[PDB]
């Protein structure tokens, strides 16, 4: 596995910067925020009989 | 993102406003946020120096030291590529998980730099047959601390 | 690997492993407890986590370097010298 | 004009706002993503080019 | 930028100083462990 | 170079590499003490585990 790239030198490059493409994308294709969603969601009613 | 949506349906009301009238901003939870990534972004990028700075020390020579070095951001940010594919967010929480990640990680690449160097130290064979060799010794150790480790 | 894919019996073979193998523990341990110095020296802007994260594994680092490389030569010997297959 | 008019744009108006043009993008990106694949396989430097 | 300054001279200078404390708890440690060193294990396993 | 380790290198790099050096031989002959008393480890292990 390891040897087949040790012969073939670039090719780990392509792989790696695809990988690095792919991260790089990632990021300014991915939600920024603080907090991902940690609550039992909830409806809230409301009404007002004045 | 919710805010970022704010700040612009806001940012289209201020030039028919009355005169005296002006907006502001008591109460904010982002600029913690921006701060709070640009934290651990800097937490990062001096901890690959650091990292640069041991590897010089110990392999002292210039070549050997952008070998670790490379091979710690194609990790790093390649994380971003398989949690965005999780549906997994780049939060508070995860982005500061990876610091943590980066510290792990670094070793995974330098066990094997540093192994096939001492391997080339004392048989003397070129970078192949070493790296090769050190590949033949290892390779096997490095899925299995990965399995054992998830 | 000294062991069986090397003529070696345990003693000499662990003293020839854990001597070949010393270094890179501390190549690893100093990269990583200095990528983390960050974090423990962190101040301000939301300091909460970096610190209560990197105080948690520093010491942790330290006492699994400088204390586990003196007993994982016993562990590997004792799980072998008092309980391996003498054929 | 008076104040208190304003403007915007709706539906084709509004589209051609969010992108028109990409195409000088992400041609570039195909065409690194290209300058190296095509050397995952001739391992070479710069063979790709021709 | 300029906090990088920062980052570059606590780097160089803490490299350092980590470094030899690490080395000397072994170093330390190696020479209490080598103090009281025991007799063995005991019989009912076998 | 088969067999160097760097000891015949200008400047503090060498001191450094001799002192390294030094801190592997007297951790090797510590271990070597250390593994002929496999006992009161093994028990003392179980005071830090405790």
């Amino acid at each position: 596995m390891p040897n087949f790239f040790i012969d073939r030198p670039i090719f780990a490059w392509v792989i790696a910067i695809i990988i690095m493409l792919a991260g790089g994308l990632a990021i300014l294709k991915l939600p920024v925020a603080q907090y991902p969603t940690i609550a039992p969601p909830a409806v809230t009613i409301s009404a007002s009989y004045p | 993102d919710t805010a970022a949506a704010i700040r612009a349906e806001l940012a289209k009301m201020e030039p028919f406003f009355p005169s005296g009238l002006k907006i502001v901003y008591p109460y904010d939870t982002t600029p913690f946020v921006k701060i709070s990534i640009h934290e651990v972004v800097k937490t990062l990028v001096e901890a690959i120096i650091l990292v640069f700075l041991v590897m010089y020390l110990f392999l002292q020579n210039f070549r050997a030291t952008l070998i670790p070095t490379i091979a710690v951001p194609v990790v790093l940010l390649g994380t971003f590529a398989v949690l965005a594919a999780f549906g997994f967010s780049i939060n508070t929480l995860t982005m500061f998980g990876m610091v943590l990640a980066i510290g792990l990680l670094v070793d995974d690449a330098i066990v094997v730099v540093e192994n096939v160097e001492r391997v080339m130290a004392e048989e003397g064979l070129p970078p192949k047959e070493a790296t090769r060799k050190s590949m033949g010794q290892i390779q096997g150790a490095l899925v299995g601390i990965a399995m054992v480790l998830s | 690997d000294l062991m069986d894919k090397e003529g070696k019996g345990l003693i000499e073979a662990t003293l020839d492993a854990v001597r070949m193998r010393l270094r890179p523990i501390l190549m690893t341990s100093l990269a990583f407890i200095l990528g983390v110095m960050p974090l423990v020296i962190s101040t301000g802007a939301g300091s909460g986590a970096q610190n209560a994260v990197g105080t948690g594994v520093m010491g942790g680092m330290v006492t699994a370097t400088v204390l586990a490389i003196f007993f994982v030569p016993v562990f590997f010997v004792v799980v072998r010298r008092r309980f391996s297959r003498k054929n | 004009l008076p104040t208190g008019v304003g403007y915007d744009w709706t539906g084709m108006s509004y589209q051609e706002r969010l992108s028109g043009n990409q195409a000088p993008s992400l041609y570039a990106i195909s065409l690194i993503v290209v300058f190296l694949c095509l050397a995952a396989l001739y391992e070479s430097w710069s063979i790709p080019f021709s | 930028m300029l906090e990088l300054l920062k980052s570059l001279v606590f780097a160089v200078i803490m490299v350092p100083v980590v470094m030899a404390i690490i080395l000397g708890l072994i170093y330390g440690l190696g020479e209490v462990f080598n103090i009281f060193s025991g007799v063995g294990k005991k019989d009912q396993p076998g | 170079a088969k067999g160097d380790h760097g000891e015949g290198k200008k400047g503090f790099f060498g001191w450094f590499n001799r002192m390294f050096e030094k801190s592997t031989h007297h951790y090797t002959d510590s271990v070597g003490g250390i593994l002929r008393s496999t006992g009161r480890y093994l028990v003392l292990y179980l005071i830090i585990v405790v």
